[PDB]
RNA sequence: CUCUGGCAUGUUGGAACAAUGUAGGUAAGGGAAGUCGGCAAGCCGGAUCCGUAACUUCGGGAUAAGGAUUGGCUCUAAGGG
RNA sequence: CGCCGCAGGUGCAGAUCUUGGUGGUAGUAGCAAAUAUUCAAACGAGAACUUUGAAGGCCGAAGUGGAGAAGGGUUCCAUGU
């Protein structure tokens, strides 16, 4: 239903800002459910949670 | 039939000539749904995600003048709803929009 | 503050209880004519004296 | 409880009412007046195209700057408007009006809007803020809305 | 202009694209004839190489004024540990 | 409450009168400072505004980022309405 406090506890647990936070769209149910920063790190080595890429930012042009 | 399938090429150019910039890419959208009411006579229009993507690609203003697009009309017996009938609106790639007609696709 | 002294910390402490709705039985007492708190305070509205 | 105009007989008509609704009184008004001697269909069906804007109600007597509309010819008219929250609240009221006739045992199909009126409510109070460290009223104008639906055909 | 981080456009949206406005542009030919008054706008503008007057408290004036050049690509010399 | 006497803080349209209430104005002025939103899904009676995902943008490190002092005082955090 609402994650708001999901997405804050993976962005702490995994060390990065909300923007790179990725929560399943499909299994909302189960992230849903974790209230815990444990949960979180379940749920992250489960593969629901996924830390995203930065955005790339190449030297090519410049070197 | 009324569970058919086509494929249409819309002037995406043509229907968004005079709107200003930064609303060029979201009118282009409401211009695809009432192409789609218009041609499969359903209310009910799902445009695709894919589909959304293509129309804003080249970001908010300068929209693709042409977009393949390719209607389905399906039933909605999944629910309770007022429409038993939807389209779902998707992206079709092409290299070039030369002699392409509107064409039934199969299954 | 965060640097408060403890007059200032414990005046907020009774402030801070005697903010509070009153109790639903209080309106059963014969002869009540109370309906609910008028010294509510909400932080935003009205600031402290202090 | 106390309507006005009471039905010239209480075995073939049933009544419905609301308090205190959070819709503006004048467009609540000109859109009771619309309805007002509808059939029960024909006043649901036009109640309905209200709201998506394929008929209107016309404002007669609270017209100050209302626009005009092409609608507005099938009353003998020139203003009018789409008011969609008064048409959800008087369709609201219809149902629960037709729900009571179902109560009573009296079919729903011949209802007819006889008696419908529109009452001012107690004003609510908000403000708001004016130029020069002024505050200003920013009164709601809620209604009573109460309306008797008889059978004839 | 972008990455990390952040946000949802600043207390509403939809449809149109009339006048008048607010903010921003362009305009042939003329060039302040406008106006109390060049108000406003416009011109100029960085860097390199030249070249700079009256006057002066000799310090300045001075970026005075005025003129030329400026991209891309392929090189060639010189400047070190 | 009438009648005989007695006694007054004893009669309102005004005083830019006092207090309270209510109109027309009027469903009007207005909800226009800082570029911008869109698609799908979920929950839900109900979604332009909530959440998730996707896309397009903005702040652009002198930030719309991360932390403090003063001041505030529970606004912090969960759950629910
Ligand atoms: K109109
Ligand atoms: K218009
Ligand atoms: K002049
Ligand atoms: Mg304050
Ligand atoms: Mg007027
Ligand atoms: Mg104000
Ligand atoms: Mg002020
Ligand atoms: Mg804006
Ligand atoms: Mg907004
Ligand atoms: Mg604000
Ligand atoms: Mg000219
Ligand atoms: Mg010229
Ligand atoms: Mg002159
Ligand atoms: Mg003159
Ligand atoms: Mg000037
Ligand atoms: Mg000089
Ligand atoms: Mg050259
Ligand atoms: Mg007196
Ligand atoms: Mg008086
Ligand atoms: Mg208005
Ligand atoms: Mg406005
Ligand atoms: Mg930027
Ligand atoms: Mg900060
Ligand atoms: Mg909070």
């Amino acid at each position: 239903s609402m994650l708001r406090l999901q997405k804050r506890l993976a962005s702490s647990v995994l060390r990065c800002g909300k923007k790179k936070v990725w929560l399943d769209p499909n299994e909302t149910n189960e992230i849903a459910n974790a209230n815990s920063r444990q949960q979180i790190r379940k749920l992250i080595k489960d593969g629901l949670i996924i830390r995203k890429p930065v955005t790339v930012h190449s030297r090519a042009r410049c070197r | 039939n009324e569970v058919v399938t086509r494929e249409y090429t819309i002037n995406i150019h043509k229907r968004i000539h005079g709107v200003g910039f930064k609303k060029r890419a979201p009118r282009a959208l409401k211009e695809i749904r009432k192409f789609a009411m218009k041609e499969m006579g359903t209310p009910d229009v799902r445009i695709d995600t894919r589909l959304n993507k293509a129309v804003w690609a080249k970001g908010i203003r300068n929209v693709p003048y042409r977009i393949r697009v390719r209607l389905s009309r399906k039933r909605n017996e999944d629910e309770d709803s007022p429409n038993k009938l939807y389209t779902l609106v998707t992206y079709v790639p092409v290299t070039t929009f030369k002699n392409l007609q509107t064409v039934n696709v199969d299954e | 503050s965060s640097h408060k002294t403890f007059r200032i910390k414990r005046f907020l402490a009774k402030k801070q209880k005697q903010n509070r709705p009153i109790p639903q039985w209080i309106r059963m007492k014969t002869g009540n004519k109370i309906r609910y708190n008028s010294k509510r305070r909400h932080w935003r509205r009205t600031k402290l004296g202090l | 409880v106390r309507y006005s105009l009471d039905p010239e007989n209480p075995t073939k008509s049933c009544k419905s009412r609301g308090s205190n609704l959070r819709v503006h009184f004048k467009n609540t008004r000109e859109t009771a007046q619309a309805i007002k001697g509808m059939h029960i269909r024909k006043a649901t069906k036009y109640l309905k195209d209200v709201t998506l804007q394929k008929q209107c109600v016309p404002f007669r007597r609270y017209n100050g700057g209302v626009g005009r509309c092409a609608q507005a010819k099938q009353w003998g008219w020139t203003q009018g408007r789409w008011p969609k929250k008064s048409a959800e609240f008087l369709l609201h009221m219809l149902k629960n009006a037709e729900s009571n006739a179902e109560l009573k045992g009296l079919d729903v199909d011949s209802l007819v809007i006889e008696h419908i009126q529109v009452n001012k409510a107690p004003k609510m109070r908000r403000r708001t803020y004016r130029a020069h460290g002024r505050i200003n009223p920013y009164m709601s104008s809620p209604c009573h809305i109460e309306m008797i639906l008889t059978e004839k055909e």
